[PDB]
DNA sequence: TAGACACC
DNA sequence: GGTGTCTA
């Protein structure tokens, strides 16, 4: 591009070639199956029964075990899972679901922000701070203490919210609507 | 005392020494006790009925005591927040030689079992510079080995002479903030009928001011529909150990002789194997379910 | 052939443009890079008399300066370089032309859209200054009568609003508004003095970078 | 019957070297001929999942039968740098001649090489033009769905009742070259198609067991625990929990692990309820030894399979 | 004299440290098998593995390589990250030696879980240099050693000597235990108390030359020192009998006394209620003991926890 | 504003008190580390001629060594800040007070309870010995007529008992025994000749350290004795 | 004792193929890899007064060039090293022998069965080079009637069939074929002119190279061959 | 400095 | 989830 006629060179070959492993590297995690498809690709299978392995996978003992509760047929494994569900592989956690419920159908980061915030400025637990969210929300409705406190935002503190370009986006975003 | 600048009543109207505290007579006593003797040993303060402001105590008994003090909230006091913040405050002496005093706010969240441990050699490293004020609902939630490092101080039980004094105070309180807010007062039995409602939880009745039943689930479980206990669960899950007393309390009366019997084993069952339980809020939904078929 | 420690030099430099590079026998070596928005071309002194490819020219040249400087470069019995010492001989290996990105031809640059100059030791602070500001993206536009270059950081600010470096070249005669927008990532050139040649046919563009070593062409947008 | 010389284990030292020399079922061995007669190897994922079948030696001959300049990397070796580095120094590093470049990576399904099989996929797009991949895995979910996609996966294994017979006679004959070579004698030819038939499946296995005999220069793991639950023995049980109490997190994790396949679907859920709430006391429990001979009574009673 | 002394250290369980493979105390097979090992002069690759420790894996490494004047290169296993496999470790096992001593790395506690690479970047090593040196692995856990390791080794594993075996040992040790007081100048009264050690915490010889240092606080093992050792791990006997007797005044009784030490009660319970009571009572048994142990510690009183397993096991337990 | 090339040189030093500083117009510097055990005060040449918050300083003075040193710092439209250069500009970010920490005041010191001096190629023998001999403690106190300093390692040595090193300051006049422990990590000032100010009040302790670029003032540990 | 430049220049090299060493009084010092690879041994000019055990020589030598040159070691009072310089003390362990590998003795070195040099510039050569193509094995053999060193990658190529670096140290005059392969982890010698004795005697082997500073032993790799 | 692995 | 360790 500035070399007109040229052949086609693929991303994957540009990353490759060039030596940016950033490019390479985005290249290799763009090929990997979305998160949120592999948690619904689980749950069914439990559900309607059909094959699947996971460690292949990511695996949240909580999502599986929540998403299922919902339907009272499946409660009794939940629970099973529940008591004992700790220290068990989660391997293992699939595989009592599996064989366990036996028929099948189925059917926060920004207010992280707001209450980690919340509770550093007043010095107190997370607790208030979900408390004091609600008082001001309701009452006062808080832009007004999201402008005094958009103040302590630094960047530091924001590896401690989330781990991602995620948390840069935020940087903003309470730099913005107030 | 105000702090004129802040958002929040009880943040701004909280009060600032142990007189102004709204207490127990041997709570207020004790206190004064040591206070008295203007340096603060190793203390765990326990409620467990919530609202009692514990963290209001003891940033109290730290400026009485006109210690430097390091506040941190329970659930962020992580094995390597220990190792340096805390080690950074507990280690220097200051400038102008007060106490630093820890206060860990909730120390009876989860994971934190294992900083509890990290700080059994720890409070023995600093005392002359340092004590530590830990915050609980529940004592069982600090490790044994901390609560003998520790003053263990548990509060009150209003004496029916504290409960009518503590009302006077509650009201000429309330009374005198919605003075300094500007509010207005439409009736003196309006303001007496909230020091009333929630009375040893005052932290709660300026938090109504500055706008429980368990008639909802109650009323689920006659209904014996899933949508509204499932959706009902997580809002208990924080305190399990005092609604489960309360549904009990409520569900003996208004339901059959025979199905009194039942919801002990039910409600027995379920307290009894909470604390194993991975999700509560799961454990809780598990309760609801069991309860409306029964 | 020998290599000389100015050739060397050049040659550190183009490896920072493409990892490899494909050199051919006369007195001229180029090089793009492989995502093709970067091209630099050179006259050196010394004469290449061998056509080689080299995978990691990096590592090569690393290996060079391990070596006195009559050092003698020549093919191996079995193709690949053989470099020959005094008492010595260290053996790299000839790339498979067919993994190595070449440039086809030089392709004259065309007549100059517009024309500035930067001083080498502006050319220096806009680099030094990147690393610390983040500034991945430069602007070369115009300003008040006067050729400006404007960085911006382009993760932080998508619309490149916020200039977070201005550095004024020189002034701009014409009345035509341009706004050719670089990526920092694509500025390789060694520090030195330039004549610096705009060019744009609609969505095209290039800006080409004329010093006393070496040229340097360089995609934009605009 | 070809030897690598200077190699210690028979395994090693006698590797059939052409996809001939390997010992095969009807369709697989037509396969892969029919694979090394087109001279030039496509992607491929060779997946056994019954070890012991000949992937890595499969894998290995298809490069020799096609005279290809073959790199061979072992999965637990294959990583972030080295996919960087060699691999793709190898692909682009020019060879003269006619030798065709290709990558075998071995037991590439392995736990934390996820990403590096990632890496690879965008390898593939990058590099295959010049050079072409065989994958070797136990379980195929070991990889990930996109090298399943450009690669041809191939699954070895079952072989006919026809070629179980001319199988087993090619390993016994294959075993008498070996014990020529070896200077190890053969008292019984019975004995030698008895370990043909004992581990049928496994071809690799069988020359592990050989190698041990020869001591005399003559022819004559969970398992302990997992053989005294069937048993449903006590004194058996009874002694081989305190071996076991050092890592108990360990060993109850590879536990259920092969109790899960040996056991019957119902006694699933239940070696689940059994496993799940020893494991959650462990910690509490004050003598652990006990507490894990507690879980193994309580396997037995309730475990059929 | 009959026995080594390291004399460079008080700590006594390691004064006495065995410096020859005859001094070392095992089972009759593998100390033949390891006799054979030092007179044909060429270490074979081993794993030593207990898992219970004071057994003498790591003496008898160490003595295999005195034994046979070995070039030897000990080493903390938890040291041996792969860095240093591919290092020192490598750059020894290529060595030539030359003293014309063959060369023996002897890697101690290698048994460590996230040593797991180090281990696989062994298993190629081993072979290589298998001409010119030989490995001796020490571990607790052996499955924290891979398996492609174990493969490579002979593994003689430490701590379950035949009964035969086991009375052997128990004369040899006792009889060490007394050249050993002889040395330190401690008078032995009683020798019940010295027998007595040797039994106790019998598969480990560490903790058996450990109680005695315990002892000698008076110098003398007299039976007033033979009371003690009688009482620790002592005689069920009282609580045997009253589960017989089916009776709860003494067991309701007998509970606090062990309330103390719980975890190693319940151990020597099931252990002699075991071979005393009927077959279909042991599956019984333990699921009643199991499911008590498994409790203690969530339990508020422990001594009312313990009386609640006595009056179980009273009604379940029939002999 | 100008920044001389000394003022640069104490910012830099400043930054490693406190990675942020707070600069208010007037000639008077000062920045003190988040946990509040140093604190640091110094005159400079330079007019600062506006209020500014800075986060990261280090970074910033990075920026400046890239300009001339005419470069005209001035406050920028939209309130950050503006390096002005001959023919660049360069624009770096304000901060948000309420995100850096601070000093209220410059607070007097008290009238020094021992007074001494120390080199400036003693100081620097002691910060440099210090990363070999791995000493993270050191007290001033005094021996055999002298004001001397011994560092130790409390991590190996929890008393103090064993002295890894020992610098022998001046003679000491008083009759009063103290040994003022200060913590390494705690020693940030720049290069140079200091007259040493300590001071105490019963458990109350501070050492001043008093150069001519500028003055630092350092807690003195827990452990701290002494008759004053 | 005091030390010159040039000893602990010496001793710093030392430090490379052992962290600790061993001192003894004399003009001597000698130190052995751990795992007893390779051997080193040189006269000082100053001599070393009294015996000592230093567990990391590295620590204290970066210690020691932080002192004048006139700075007298001693033994402290409490036996550990005592390095006393004019106005500064330092205390440096003194280790447990029994902690600090050491040589037994120096054995003298058998007659040579083959002898050679190599240039300090040719050493260094073949040191660069090494790291650049990855060389991590060497073998001095014979070609052309000449002592050669063939470097290869060992990792990349097993049997040492790719020689990527060649260096020629001079014509060999006898019948003998001798490969000897060497690790290049285990050349530590300080860079100067080495006399190169080589030895064997069938499966044993090692490599003496002999410096006008200091002596290096060795050890040739298992798989060297020879005709001695 | 992350992610892989392992143990609460 | 937290903490620790190791290899990259
Ligand atoms: N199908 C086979 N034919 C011949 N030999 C085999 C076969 N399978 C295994 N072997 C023996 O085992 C050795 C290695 O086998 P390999 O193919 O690695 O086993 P796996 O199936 O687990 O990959 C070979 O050298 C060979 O002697
Ligand atoms: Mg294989
Ligand atoms: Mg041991």
């Amino acid at each position: 591009s500035l070399f007109k006629d040229d052949i086609q060179l693929n991303e994957h070959q540009v990353a490759w070639y060039s030596k940016d492993w950033t490019a390479v590297q985005s290249a290799a995690d763009s090929f990997k199956e979305k998160a949120e498809n592999e948690f619904f690709e689980i749950i069914g299978a439990i559900n309607n029964k059909t094959k699947c392995s996971i460690a292949q996978k990511d695996y949240s003992k909580f999502m599986v075990e929540n998403a299922l509760s919902q339907f009272p047929e499946c409660m009794p494994a939940v629970y099973a899972m529940n008591l004992i569900g700790s220290g068990l592989s989660d391997e293992a956690h699939f595989n009592y679901l599996m064989a366990a419920v036996p028929r099948g159908k189925r059917y926060d980061s920004t207010e992280v922000l707001i209450i980690k915030l919340l509770a550093k400025r007043y010095q107190v637990n997370t607790n208030d701070a979900i408390n004091y969210k609600s008082i001001l929300t309701k009452n006062g409705k808080l832009p007004l203490v999201l402008k005094e406190l958009k103040g302590l935002v630094t960047d530091d503190f924001l590896k401690e919210v989330t781990k991602n370009v995620k948390e840069q986006k935020q940087l903003k975003k309470l730099a913005l609507e107030w | 005392t105000v702090n004129e600048k802040e958002h929040i009543l009880e943040q701004k109207y909280r009060p600032s020494t142990i007189d102004e505290c709204i207490l127990p007579a041997f709570d207020k006593e004790t206190f004064k006790s040591i206070t008295s003797k203007g340096k603060i040993p190793h203390i765990i303060l326990h409620s467990p009925s919530p609202g009692t402001g514990k963290t209001t105590v003891a940033k109290a008994l730290c400026h009485d005591v006109n210690a430097d003090m390091m506040f941190v909230n329970g659930s962020d006091c992580k094995i390597d927040f220990v190792r340096g913040p805390l080690t950074n405050f507990a280690s220097a002496a200051s400038f102008d030689g007060r106490q630093k005093v820890i206060v860990i706010d909730e120390f009876d969240r989860s994971g934190l079992a294992e900083s509890q441990r990290h700080l059994r050699s720890f409070m023995e490293a600093y005392s002359s510079n340092c004590s530590i004020i830990i915050t609980a609902n529940n004592i069982d939630g600090i490790i044994k080995p901390l609560q003998s490092r520790c003053r263990v101080i548990t509060f009150g039980q209003p004496t029916d002479e504290d409960k009518i004094e503590m009302m006077k105070q509650m009201i000429r309180r309330l009374t005198e903030i919605c003075k300094h807010e500007g509010i207005a007062i439409a009736d003196m039995k309006v303001v007496a009928a909230l020091v009333k409602k929630n009375f040893p939880d005052f932290r709660k009745t300026i938090g109504e001011l500055d706008s429980g039943a368990i008639d909802d689930v109650l009323e689920s479980l006659k209904n014996k529909d899933v949508k509204q206990l499932r959706a009902l669960a997580p809002k208990y899950a924080a305190d399990y150990s005092w609604f489960v007393g309360k549904l009990a309390e409520e569900i003996y009366s208004r339901v059959t002789p025979q199905s009194i019997i039942r919801m002990y084993e039910i409600v027995g069952e379920n307290n009894q194997y909470h604390g194993i339980a991975a999700n509560t809020e799961l454990h809780l939904a598990y309760l609801f379910i069991q309860l409306a078929c029964e | 052939m020998k290599l000389s420690k100015d050739t060397t030099a050049l040659l550190k430099n183009f490896a920072t443009i493409n990892s490899g590079i494909m050199l051919k026998s006369g007195q001229f070596i180029m090089t793009r890079a492989v995502n093709g928005t970067t091209y630099a071309e050179a006259n050196i002194s010394d004469v290449i008399d061998f056509d080689v490819a080299i995978y990691d020219l990096n590592g090569f040249l690393g290996i060079l300066s391990l070596v006195n400087d009559d050092a003698e470069i020549s093919q191996s019995e079995d193709g690949n370089i053989k470099i020959a010492d005094a008492r010595s001989t260290i053996f790299w290996p000839a790339a498979d032309p067919s993994t190595v990105v070449a440039p086809n031809k030089p392709i004259p640059f065309p007549v100059a859209s517009a024309v500035t100059e930067i001083k080498a030791e502006d050319l220096q602070q806009l680099l030094r200054v990147s690393r610390g500001l983040q500034i991945d993206t430069i602007a070369i536009t115009v300003k008040e009568g006067k050729i400006v270059i404007n960085g911006f950081n382009k993760v932080e600010d998508s619309a490149l609003t916020r200039v977070k470096y201005s550095l004024t070249l020189g002034d701009y005669d014409g009345e035509n508004t341009f706004n050719f927008i670089i990526n920092m990532a694509n500025m390789k050139m060694q520090p030195g003095n330039y004549k610096l040649l705009l060019w744009a046919k609609g969505k095209q563009g290039a800006a080409k970078f004329e010093g006393e070593h070496a040229n340097y062409v360089v995609a934009l947008e605009a």
